[PDB]
């Protein structure tokens, strides 16, 4: 009938909505076989079963793919048969209904093979031809929302399509091949269809349709790109594209732009990776050309996305892709749309991490040509055009195509800006626009200044320099930054966020202006700057820099001295970073640096053991390794942490702590300073190049480098301060001065004159150590010049207390005041002027206070808290601990002040306030007390046996100078120390001989124990880049290397260890000048002779009580020096001989007087000890008749030794000693002495037995070899007993062959005459020499580095018989980096002598020879004439030359010094540096 | 009633640290590079 298939089907439709629930249809079945049977041929019935069939596997649910694929494929079959045949019914459209409901609950399931989709795939195409069919008939038009079902229906069909390809993507795995490699056609048909089916639609029809189809797309697209088949991804995504685009502007007005943006996304990203890069741009074209009628936040992906292809493009060496922009691809578009256009090509292209100079300047070129200048926002525009092309040209060179220099260009792109009259809403870009302008001047002003500096450099190949800095520029040029600051401060500190275009631009040149004020020492403002950047980042939701920012200002509130606002700003960093994604680089380092921070703030308060614990974690991760420079900066920032960890004292840490932080790699701050400045220089060489530090690349901004270029060497200047006042501090000023010299020239290249200023004071300090006043007084002089030219009897010690003038707001200004204050302080002390120094030292005094409260409330204006730093800042403390310091010392020349005698006190409750950062000035102060306690036979006397002929005060002051020298001893400086030492052993005496021995060992020569340190640091670094010795000698050397205890078991533990290694046959003598007022030199002498198996002897003698003392003889060695230098002036040669034949008798004298009058009967102990039982057993049976006499501490060791030398022992000798020893009963104990001697005539000295002579730096100038009874002994010096001990430790490992095999005597280089000055000597030598087998040298030239390299290195001896020791052919750093295996015959004048400036240590090139590893070291003391030295070099050569084999050198030393015609004045001259030397 | 003799002289400081040799650290590495919804 005409319904009867109607009501066929709503029974149908019914019988499916029961089967849903109760599988009624199955009864419905059979009523659709009836209906089958009464209509025999009918499609919607065959339909009908079929979807009855599917019916009953989606109440199945989920089963075999085949039945569904049999269902799907009866389906199709009834489909086809239907359409094909003129029968267009709507009942058809309804079967076709119920079958995609059916298939829509069996799409719970989400399972589907390739075939079951396929089948899917045809069911929906036939249900989609059905579909146009029903629409293409006249109902559909006629009835909007007819038309608007169908629609309805057919992307529901597609829709579910999509989900099944979608689902079917996902539940796929990498053996799915050509699954989707197919499936992919029939994806790009339903696109195909859904494009076609959009015609027609209009209003909101249209909108949603064509969301709802991109939307699908998208979902396609997005898993068809996982497939990593692009290829594919791009086929289906073409169509849609291209229609969305080449639209009219306009014609999909509400298809939102994300929605677009992913189909784009999906083939841009395909066609970028598929390796054809032109269409991609074209499809970045295409992709802007829809979304033009739209706001440029959206755009702001697609062009990203044209740069990555662009640069690709570039990278992958195409050169044509690279010339073309957007002018040349958007032509038609409004002017300001393509400008914003292209000002977001150039920040893209900012964002590159690479070289874009010429992308850059074409891209402003486009820019400048496309901008309308006479309109005023035309001439706004080009301003800021002109800012971008001043970055370009101020970085790179283009000026030939460009035809104007970059300070051309900012300065006028500066004359357009101020004259822009801004709307009320455009006022902060403005703002903004003039802050950058303004930045960029300052920058290429400072460009230019620096390649000024460069040039001037290459050219004249600097005191003048220094005062050579135009104030003009620094005073404007500096306000270029103070009006950059204001801008961006107004434009920031608004409640409501910047109206500007690029925030991100805002943020980093805040952070290049901060770097900036970081190296114009000006950190306040830095501080400012810092704040603004949080501010930033706030609005910006940038956590990165947030805390980024957080730890920078925590750092320099650290440096500034403030703990508690660097700990709130800590825990401000650390919210931050858990905003941040964990596995990401910025993540690890950001933590990281937080680590150090709390590791640092541990250290300022206290908590030393958690501070190294988080050092140590800090330490050992394995990310601070990573190759980047922000991970080097932060390996900086660990050096100098470390730094300030080995710097405290040992009671702060426990043992193994110290152990597992020095197990790392650093044992002393100094060795952690250099490295960390090595790796700054290595920054610096990696960010620019060496032009900036040295005489001789290209610099890549990508914003990065830009603010770590101003950083990096803000940071080396830190770090070279660092270095510059703890080397001084610890002695080595030649060090400093190096560092000083290198920072200075740095600062004179940079043109900043705050941090000469500074370099300069220090370097002035320096030489006030070296006592060169006129030098010192230059350099401070052009300080007070460069103070005078910053700051617009000088006038600054004049300023109010709180006052706001340049040198009072800055506090390094502040502290470079109080620093020349200091020095000029020293100065007038050190020239005699008592009075005016302490006026100025007490002007320091109060100074300091008032400067820290300054920086107090300075601080908290700048950050805003409301309560005060809890203590004010610590940075002048040292500044003040060194004035308490130096007034003490004062008080002690002048014990009746009254007021200089509270100094001490006020100055030791300042420093016991802080311990333990102030620990070396605690031991200077404490020691100046004990001088004070002291303050004739002394207390002395009671502790040690020979008197010449707690409770207690001694008590006390042995626990002070125990004390202070638990406080230095970790790193000690060379003077104190040696003051401490010597004190303390003089107060210890026999009541511990082991503990005074060790003290008395320990004060000699530790200048050179530091730079051996640091040596080994370099050679071990050497060794690992490219050591079981090394390491031994290290810890040998090492000042850490003790157990856990009370002074002075751990030091006496050591010292027996290193007495257990004492080869056999070596006597150690060490004399040492015990001085009781710092500057001064002492009358009493220490002698320690340190033997193997014996117990260390030790005797004081005061020799202020004679005639001739000590004092008296170093006096006349220096008379005698200066007539030496005026007699040569003479040109009689009478008078000349006569004059010297004087010095002669008067050195003759002198060393008489030395034997006889300095040592007296302790002559014997430098004398070796016999072999023979006799002595022994006498000083057996005298110990206790001596005990009886009198004898306070009874020492069978120091009688053995004196009975040793009994065929030798004067009766005056036997007096002394007999009446100093026992006072009680002199005349029993002489009795029992000269038997003693009587018995023990006839005693034969051992033979091989050998003086090793360690002497203080005052006492190594005179000629002690030279005595009469060591003329015939073998005598050598040493710079230390552990020297001693190293050369054992090399001798052991085969490391020195002379002192393992000898001299091979045709082993030999020769330098004769060098300068062509000596034409005497080179007669007399060259043919001897010459003539010699195996011999090789230099005559009448001068010698190349290279040549007295290998001299050194490859031969076995080394003759120079020329001026001097030609430190100018190889200077003492380079002999320093030589293994010597050579014996350094230097025949010069002053050869081995060391130079004694001021207070400080002997230095030469004696030392760098020995600690280089010289087997022996010849050379003269003092000054010497050609002929008698050559005679002397004749005498010596021949006797060793001719002994043959087995000659040991020493033996012909001795001989020789009786061939020249004076004697004492030239042959008393050559010194022996080592250990004893034979023949092969 | 012998001539003169000439006073060798003692000549003497630099002490620049120079050691310019470097470890030439490694260049930042390339160090470079979302797509995820239904
Ligand atoms: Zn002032």
């Amino acid at each position: 009938s005409p319904q009867r298939a109607l009501c066929l089907l709503e029974l149908t439709l019914e019988h499916c909505r029961r089967f849903c629930w109760s599988r009624h249809h199955d009864k419905a079945i059979s009523a659709v076989e009836k209906a089958h049977s009464y209509l025999r041929n009918t499609n919607l019935a065959p339909s009908l079963q079929l979807c009855q069939l599917g019916v009953k596997l989606l109440q199945v649910g989920e089963e075999g793919p085949q039945a569904v694929a049999k269902l799907l494929i009866k389906a199709s079959a009834v489909l086809s048969k239907s359409m094909e045949a003129p029968s267009p019914p709507l009942r058809a459209l309804y079967e076709s209904c119920q079958f995609f409901l059916s298939g829509l609950e069996r799409g719970t399931k989400r399972r589907y093979r390739l075939d079951a989709i396929l089948s899917l795939f045809a069911f929906l195409g036939g249900y989609c031809s059905l579909l146009q069919q029903l629409r293409d008939d006249g109902v559909y038009g006629g009835s909007s929302k007819q038309q608007q079902s169908f629609l309805q229906m057919y992307f529901q069909g597609l829709h579910l399509y999509t989900v099944v390809v979608y689902d079917f993507a996902q539940g796929c795995q990498i053996v799915d091949l050509a699954d989707l490699t197919q499936l992919v056609d029939s994806c790009k048909s339903t696109v195909v269809w859904m494009l076609e089916a959009l015609e027609g639609l209009s209003g909101q029809e249209l909108t949603d349709h064509m969301g709802m189809t991109a939307s699908y797309t998208s979902n396609l697209a997005y898993s068809f790109y996982s497939h990593k088949l692009y290829a594919e991804a791009c086929a289906i995504s073409e169509p849609l594209c291209q229609h969305l685009g080449l639209v009219k502007p306009g014609t999909y007005p509400e298809v939102p732009p994300e929605k677009l943006h992913r189909c784009f996304r999906l083939q841009v990203e395909s066609l970028k990776k598929l390796g054809k890069q032109a269409q991609g741009c074209k499809m970045v074209i295409l992709w802007l050309a829809a979304l033009q009628p739209c706001s440029p936040e959206h755009m702001a992906e697609p062009v990203t996305f044209w740069v990555r292809v662009k640069m690709d493009a570039a990278r992958a060496g195409d050169k044509e892709l690279q010339l073309k922009t957007l002018r040349d691809s958007l032509s038609g578009w409004d002017p300001e749309t393509l400008a914003l256009l292209l000002r977001e090509e150039l920040q893209a292209y900012k964002a590159v991490r690479a070289d874009t100079g010429q992308e850059r300047f074409n891209i402003i070129c486009d820019l400048l040509e496309l901008s309308p200048e006479e309109t005023p926002a035309g001439a706004w525009a080009r301003a800021t055009h002109l800012v971008e092309l001043a970055q370009v040209l101020c970085y790179h060179d283009f000026t030939q195509q460009t035809n104007c220099s970059a300070l051309d260009a900012i300065r006028e792109a500066l004359q357009l800006l101020d004259s822009v009259r801004p709307e009320a809403q455009a006022r902060d870009q403005l703002l903004d626009d003039k802050a950058q302008a303004l930045l960029w001047l300052y920058i290429c002003t400072l460009e230019a200044k620096m390649q000024e500096g460069i040039e001037r450099d290459r050219r004249a190949q600097f005191l003048y320099s220094n005062i050579a800095f135009n104030l003009a520029a620094d005073a404007a040029q500096s306000k270029c930054l103070d009006q950059a600051l204001a801008l961006w401060k107004e434009l920031l500190t608004k409640g409501q966020a910047p109206a500007v275009r690029c925030l991100q631009q805002t943020a980093a040149s805040l952070q290049i202006l901060a770097a900036l004020y970081q190296l114009v020492a000006k950190p306040m403002q830095a501080l400012e700057v810092l704040l603004l950047l949080r501010i930033v980042s706030e609005r910006l939701k940038d956590h990165s820099k947030a805390a980024g920012s957080s730890c920078h200002i925590t750092q320099l509130l650290l440096t500034l001295g403030c703990p508690s606002y660097a700990q709130l700003h800590l825990e401000e960093a650390a919210s931050s970073l858990k905003h941040l994604d964990q596995t990401t680089d910025t993540y690890l380092l950001l933590s990281l640096t937080c680590d150090l921070l709390r590791s640092q703030l541990y250290w300022t308060h206290q908590k030393v053991t958690k501070g190294v614990s988080l050092l140590l974690s800090v330490l050992r991760d394995p990310a601070l390794q990573k190759s980047s420079k922000a991970w080097y900066l932060l390996r900086v920032q660990v050096l100098q942490l470390v730094a300030a960890y080995l710097s405290l004292p040992s009671n702060n840490l426990s043992h193994s702590l110290w152990e597992q932080l020095c197990a790392q790699g650093w044992q002393t701050p100094e060795i952690a300073l250099i490295d960390s400045h090595k790796l700054l220089r290595s920054i610096i060489l990696l960010l620019m190049g060496s032009d900036i530090l040295s005489t001789q690349t290209s610099f890549l901004d990508y914003g990065e480098n830009l603010v770590q270029k101003w950083q990096v060497l803000s940071e080396v200047l830190s770090c070279s301060e660092k270095l510059v006042c703890h080397l001084g501090r610890l002695g080595s000023v030649s060090e400093a001065k190096a560092f000083c010299l290198e920072a200075l020239k740095l600062t004179t290249k940079l043109q900043i004159p705050r941090q000469c200023a500074l370099f300069l004071v220090l370097k002035g300090e320096l030489e006030l150590a070296r006592n060169d006043i006129d030098l010192c007084q230059s350099d401070l002089q052009q300080v007070l010049f460069l103070l005078e030219s910053c700051t617009e009897i000088p006038n600054f010690l004049s300023h109010s207390p709180t006052c706001d003038c340049s040198l009072c707001a800055s506090p390094v200004l502040t502290a470079v005041c109080l620093r020349w204050v200091l020095v000029t302080a020293g100065v007038r002390l050190a020239m005699g002027h008592q009075a005016q120094g302490l006026d100025l030292l007490q002007v320091v005094l109060k100074g300091c206070p008032e400067a820290a409260e300054r920086l107090t409330q300075a601080l908290q204006a700048s950050l805003n808290h409301k309560t005060p730093p809890s203590l004010v800042p610590s940075l002048l403390d040292e500044i003040l601990a060194q004035a308490y310091t130096l007034l003490a010392l004062e008080g002690l020349n002048q014990p009746s002040n009254e007021s200089l005698q509270k100094v001490l006190q006020s100055g030791l409750k300042f420093v016991a306030a802080r311990i333990p950062h102030l620990e070396p000035w605690r031991a200077s102060l404490l020691l100046i007390w004990a001088l004070t306690k002291l303050g004739t036979t002394q207390l002395f006397a009671s502790s040690w046996g020979w008197q010449p002929p707690g409770l207690s005060t001694l008590d006390s002051i042995c626990d002070s100078l125990s004390v202070a020298f638990r406080g230095i001893s970790h790193c000690p400086p060379s003077g104190l120390y040696a003051h401490l030492c010597r004190f303390l052993a003089l107060c210890l005496g026999h009541r511990d001989p082991y503990a005074t021995a060790f003290l008395v060992t320990e004060s000699v020569s530790i200048t050179c124990r530091h730079q051996l340190l640091t040596h080994l640091h370099r050679q071990l670094s050497k060794a690992q880049k490219h050591d079981v010795p090394l390491a031994r000698i290290q810890r040998l050397f090492s000042f850490r290397a003790l157990e856990s205890g009370h002074f002075p078991q751990p030091e006496k533990e050591s010292f027996q260890e290193r007495l257990a290694l004492i080869p056999s046959g070596v006597t150690v003598c060490v004399l040492a000048l015990a001085t009781l007022q710092p500057g001064t030199v002492g009358n009493t002498l220490l002698l320690t002779r340190l033997e193997k198996d014996s117990p260390p002897v030790s005797v004081q003698i005061p020799t202020g009580q004679n005639k001739l003392h000590l004092r008296s003889v170093l006096n006349e060695f220096d008379a005698i020096q200066k007539a030496q230098k005026e007699n040569s002036s003479c040109t009689d040669k009478r008078e000349w001989w006569t004059g010297r034949l004087a010095l002669d008798h008067r050195m003759e004298v002198l060393i008489a007087s030395l034997e006889k009058s300095v040592l007296g009967c302790w002559k014997g102990l430098l004398l070796p000890s016999s072999e023979e039982p006799g002595p022994a057993q006498e000083a057996s049976r005298l110990q206790e008749l001596l005990q009886d006499c009198g004898w306070k501490y009874p020492d069978r060791t120091l009688l053995k030794i004196m009975l040793s030398g009994a065929g030798a022992l004067t009766p005056q000798d036997i007096q002394a000693l007999a009446y100093g020893l026992c006072p009680t009963q002199p005349e029993r104990a002489q009795e029992l002495l000269n038997e003693a001697v009587g018995r023990l005539q006839g005693l034969t000295v051992p033979s091989n037995s050998h003086l090793v002579l360690v002497l203080d730096k005052d006492l190594q100038k005179l000629p002690w070899e030279s005595m009469p009874s060591l003329q015939a002994l073998p005598v050598t010096r040493l710079p230390s007993f552990r020297f001693l001990l190293s050369y054992s430790i090399i001798k052991e490992y085969g490391a020195s062959p002379v002192l393992s095999q000898g001299v091979d005597p045709r082993s030999t280089f020769y330098v004769l005459n060098p300068h062509n000055n000596l034409s005497s000597t080179e007669e007399q030598f060259r043919a001897n020499f010459s003539s010699e087998a195996g011999w090789r040298g230099v005559v009448g030239e001068v010698p190349r580095p290279e040549q007295v390299q290998e001299a050194l290195t490859k031969h076995d001896l080394y003759i120079y018989a020329g001026h001097g020791a030609g430190a100018r052919f190889l200077d003492g750093q380079a002999v320093l980096r030589l293994s010597c295996r050579a014996v350094a015959l230097l025949f010069g004048s002053s050869s081995a002598a060391l130079a004694v400036h001021g207070n400080l240590e002997g230095a030469g090139i004696v030392l760098k020879y020995i600690m280089a590893g010289c087997p022996l070291f010849l050379g003269n003391l003092w000054d010497v004439t050609d002929r008698d030295i050559d005679r002397y070099t004749e005498a010596l050569l021949q006797g060793w030359l001719g002994a043959g084999p087995g000659a040991p050198l020493l033996y012909y030393v001795n001989q020789a010094r009786q061939a020249p015609r004076l004697k004492y004045l030239i042959g008393a001259a050559p010194i022996a540096y080592g250990l004893p030397v034979s023949l092969r | 009633m012998d001539d003169r003799e000439i006073m060798r002289e003692g000549s003497a400081d630099d002490d620049m640290l120079v050691s310019t040799t470097t470890s030439n650290l490694l260049l930042e590495s390339e160090q470079s590079t979302h797509l995820e919804y239904e």
